[PDB]
């Protein structure tokens, strides 16, 4: 890891072009320093949605839990690529607190969305998410019943 | 002239791979003149036409109301007007268009398949990308590196090739304009690129 790389792309992500800290954002989820996690939490909140599609990869890269409180506010984001980078890197986190927001989002109106918060859920699994799916089999309905559905006649 | 549009059903995930099919005499035809491509990326996806329904007038309702396009001409101001987060940087999108397609998949799907090590498969999804880079100003990290489109090295190598060719730069493309229709969503359909050059 490089400590000057590291600097300069956080350096980056204040940067007045959208293009420039796409890049930067992309840059450090590939170094995967943790110390670049707090200023990608705020990229999570930048005007332009490739940005914050490229802050959620690089959290998701990254795999800090600080990540999971702003990436559950990111699945309700009014971009739909936003959202699906959302769920992915909440599946790669693989931390619980996130099995019941991603089973709302189950009900996405985006089905690529929808794929998305089913195979997080899959990749996160255990006990929570066999209960939530129980649940969803017996009270929810639509295509977050047919998630819930396959997943218990796998499990 | 009127077209519908449609997804083979194949794809499981992005890029959905279309087709078009004239509206007054519909076969399900997946020849190379008939592939198209998404013009818009935040728009939605033209509605499938499942393979198990080999002549149109065996679709069961609701699901043969496909979304209705008019074919035009392209050429740049149209373009621009469909595309309107098109790359702003780039005078010409018209002869950027034309390069990726010219290049691209269908036309060019031999050299890609040879050069490049590619499917037509891949050859298609890399063209989609490439498109999007001019329509929708879509970043290289986007691309290929955090948008989920689990590129493999040849299809990077690949995407690069085609943007190159749009950004270096007759014939023209044709410019599938949403009409009405799709059952999925019944309005705000993505617009559709031809991908066969037209001579004019």
């Amino acid at each position: 890891t490089d400590p000057e790389k590291v600097e300069m792309y956080i350096k980056n992500l204040q940067d007045d072009s959208s293009v420039v800290r796409v890049t930067a954002a992309t840059a450090l989820g590939k170094i995967g320093d943790e110390r670049a996690v707090e200023p990608l939490i705020k990229a999570l909140k930048d005007e332009d949605w490739q940005v914050r599609v490229s802050a959620a990869w690089a959290l998701g890269k990254i795999g800090d839990e600080r990540a999971v409180e702003p990436l559950i506010k990111a699945l309700k984001d009014e971009d739909s690529d936003v959202r699906m980078a959302a769920a992915k890197a909440l599946g790669k986190i693989g931390d619980e607190r996130a099995v019941e927001p991603l089973i709302k989002a189950l009900k996405d109106e985006d089905s690529d969305v929808r794929r998305t918060a089913a195979y997080a859920l899959g990749e996160i699994g255990g006990e929570r998410v066999r209960a939530a799916m129980e649940k969803l089999a017996e009270t929810g309905t639509g295509f977050a019943r047919k998630v819930a559905v396959n997943y218990l006649e796998t499990h | 002239a009127l077209y519908y549009g449609w997804n083979d059903g194949t794809r499981q995930s992005s890029p959905y791979f279309l087709y078009v099919s004239p509206k007054n005499a519909p076969k399900r035809e997946l020849k190379d003149e008939y592939v198209v491509y998404c013009f818009n990326k935040k728009l939605y996806w033209p509605d499938q036409w499942e393979s198990i329904y080999s002549n149109f007038n065996d679709i069961r309702s609701p699901y043969n109301d496909l979304p209705v396009y008019e074919k035009k001409l392209g050429y740049d101001g149209i373009f621009k007007q469909y595309a309107p987060d098109y790359k702003k940087d780039i005078s010409d999108i018209a002869s950027a268009l034309v390069a990726v397609l010219s290049n691209g998949y269908p036309t060019n799907k031999s050299q890609l398949s040879t050069s490049y090590h590619l499917n037509n498969d891949s050859s298609r999804k890399v063209t989609q990308l490439a498109i999007w880079y001019f329509s929708d100003s879509l970043t290289k990290e986007y691309l290929k590196d955090t948008g989920g489109y689990n590129l493999n090295d040849m299809e990077k190598k690949a995407l690069d090739f085609l943007i190159s060719k749009g950004e270096d730069s007759n014939y023209s493309l044709d410019i599938y304009v949403y009409q009405s229709g799709g059952h999925d969503h019944m309005k705000d359909y993505q617009n559709l690129l031809g991908s066969t050059l037209i001579p004019k």
